[PDB]
């Protein structure tokens, strides 16, 4: 008895090449014992159920009594110049609030740049 | 446009993002990360207790940001006590360390 | 950011100005920020100041119930335009929290 | 990285994604020998809501954090009877992805800045 | 800078200035142990020209070179009806007052890191 | 902050004291790596034993004196530097109390 | 992790002991130059003996107690450091034991 731990990732970057779809997964591991559903809701409106397909819970490679599943879904490429974040869920019994909403961006993720402009000077004890 | 993802008013790191457009395509759009951090060079160590040597080492840990403190905050008053002896008379009182922000 | 009001003066001789009023701060200014280095050198204060070429024609007037302070200037001349500022706090510069301008078609 | 500095265990997903006939046999290895299978885990195909005649796959492989970063490849593989060699593979590490550049823009003019 | 030049004592001051009506008791302590009212001189309440209607007074110490070399710490402590806390208070040491050198040690890490 | 400076003997056991805090349920021991600045969790509450102290160390918890007990079997000189035990999911942002280890041989 | 550090004296030959892992095809025993941080491989299975120790080691694998044996004939001041012994392609991020070696003369 753990809490479920839940993950989330974007879609590869060298799947935004081909130009037809776009892929994004939404990782559930633990919830021993083993009680989750994901519904993929975008904007608090949820999806057809059509379009995301969780499979089943299936045990840890060490499986004492954790367990794990996925669930994946499918986009369109030429909607990610908005991102609209397609947000991910999971729901377990050994949860506090029974609900961890899970969502990510195109502006989330690996940046690359850092532009870092620290300053020096002796009238910051304020910080206004 | 640039979202916050920080916005520490004790270590003023004003951590952001923003992804810019590239040359008319949807590809190899670079995105950017801004941070800015003003480090004070006349706070103390101990910032309620002006006794504490100067602050030297200012440590970042950027994880963290998204207690010491650095910086004071223009939105709160800072106070101490002092022994005033007026009359022979030792007596503990409280002292505005940063006025015009107690009013 | 703040906002950014704009006010002309269609021909000269008289002129009025609004900034916010903020709460729980005890000095009021409107700088020029008219400097080549940009360092605000404070026009018309409280906590009693004045500018050495500003004196007689401009005065301050806060108003706690609409939130706002007043001022007014007479007349109008060369050397009173470009752009103001207003803000709070002990530090001109850091402390602003308008960006307003001033023109006049004379 | 939400996981990596957890630092409990790094997971790999290679995503075998479009193959038809439903028949594909993915593979882990490492250091020039194939990973013991019973270290990674893999699912069956499935339809898809698009297109006539597709299927998808999945794996997952558990390793340290640590050894990740200090290290490793960890190629995958796929076994498909219609590739031009019936084996095609892809990789990655930690550098997989675009250089990044500093741009550090250090003030020490008090009147600069603020 | 040329008083310490001459490694004799040294003379610290507190300027108050422009308070309503003259009523400002002022005090000093060394390191948190106040120190004897003869070891330094207290001005009194004199008009201001540039602000009609307002007050200032000055008050100075003088300690030995060695002391202020030992990065010993003094404070000057106001008392006044104005004042919110009806007492403030502002502090130098060696180090404060107009230094020579700048030492900083900057440190930051994990700058990529989780960041939300 | 505090440290325990535990010490014991090659071979034998020895026990770790580490504090057990509230609203932190992931409680770790993690070992201070001190080479690139990186810590790498010895055992976790999530359930993962670092194959080195596999089937030789244990974590039992009880809100008795807000005390978890950590207990390590078995010695080597491997087995002699920081044991830095926290909490939260960050591993190297908690470290709330610092230990150190050696070797009597 | 282990050392060894087995000793010997002035000609004659010693034996060096480090352990033979699996899944590991390359196995090597590197001298731990410690110049510039960068580790210089002696001897290897892909067949390498460096040019200051040709005809002189060899080395001997088998997996009966999951050892690999190798033997240094001869003995120079220079042989007198530490060796570091692992497997994988990368020598630097290898060296799974280390041991050291001095002369008695
Ligand atoms: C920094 O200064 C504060 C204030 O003196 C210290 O905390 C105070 O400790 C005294 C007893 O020593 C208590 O009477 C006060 O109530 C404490 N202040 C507060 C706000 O609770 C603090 O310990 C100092 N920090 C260091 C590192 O010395
Ligand atoms: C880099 O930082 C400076 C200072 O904040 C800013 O003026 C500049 O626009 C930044 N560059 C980019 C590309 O964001
Ligand atoms: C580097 O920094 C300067 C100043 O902020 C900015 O103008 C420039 O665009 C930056 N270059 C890149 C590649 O971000
Ligand atoms: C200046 O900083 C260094 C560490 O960066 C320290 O060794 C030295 O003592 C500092 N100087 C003074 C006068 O304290």
């Amino acid at each position: 008895l753990h809490r479920p731990d839940v993950y989330l990732l974007p879609p590869a970057r060298e799947q935004l090449n081909l130009r037809e779809s776009a892929t994004i997964t939404c990782l559930v591991t633990g919830f021993s014992p083993a009680d989750v559903f994901v519904q993929w809701m975008q904007r608090g409106q949820p999806l057809s159920p059509e379009k995301y397909v969780t499979s089943a819970p299936m045990p840890e490679p060490q499986a004492p009594g954790r367990y794990f599943a996925h669930s994946i879904l499918t986009v369109s490429e030429e909607e990610w110049n908005t991102g609209e974040t397609y947000t991910c869920v999971v729901a377990h019994e050994a949860l506090p609030n029974r609900v961890t909403e899970r969502t990510v961006d195109k502006s989330t993720g690996k940046p690359t740049l850092y532009n870092v402009s620290l300053v020096m000077s002796d009238t910051a004890g304020t910080c206004y | 446009e640039r979202i916050v993802l920080v916005d520490n008013k004790c270590k003023c790191a004003r951590i952001t993002s923003r992804i810019i457009r590239s040359s008319e395509d949807p590809n190899e759009d670079i995105v950017e990360r801004n941070i800015r951090i003003i480090v004070p060079l006349n706070n103390r160590e101990n910032i309620s207790d002006p006794t504490s040597p100067l602050r030297t080492r200012f440590v970042y840990h950027l994880s963290d940001l998204c207690e010491t403190c650095y910086t004071y905050d223009r939105n709160k008053c800072y106070t101490a006590v002092v022994p005033l002896v007026y009359g022979g008379e030792t007596k503990m009182v409280e002292t505005a360390l940063t006025p015009d922000a107690c009013y | 950011i703040l906002p950014e009001v704009k006010v002309e003066g269609e021909l000269g001789g008289s002129v009025t100005i609004k900034c916010p009023l903020p709460e729980m701060h005890v000095r009021i200014y409107l700088c020029r920020e008219m400097a080549g280095s940009g360092t605000c050198g404070t026009v018309v204060s409280t906590t009693n100041f004045i500018k050495a070429e500003y004196k007689g024609r401009v005065t301050l007037k806060q108003y706690p119930r609409k939130n706002l302070f007043l001022v007014e200037v007479t007349q109008l001349t060369e050397s009173d335009s470009g752009v103001y500022a207003c803000g709070a706090g002990m530090n001109t510069d850091r402390g602003k929290t308008q960006k307003v301008t001033l023109n006049v078609h004379s």
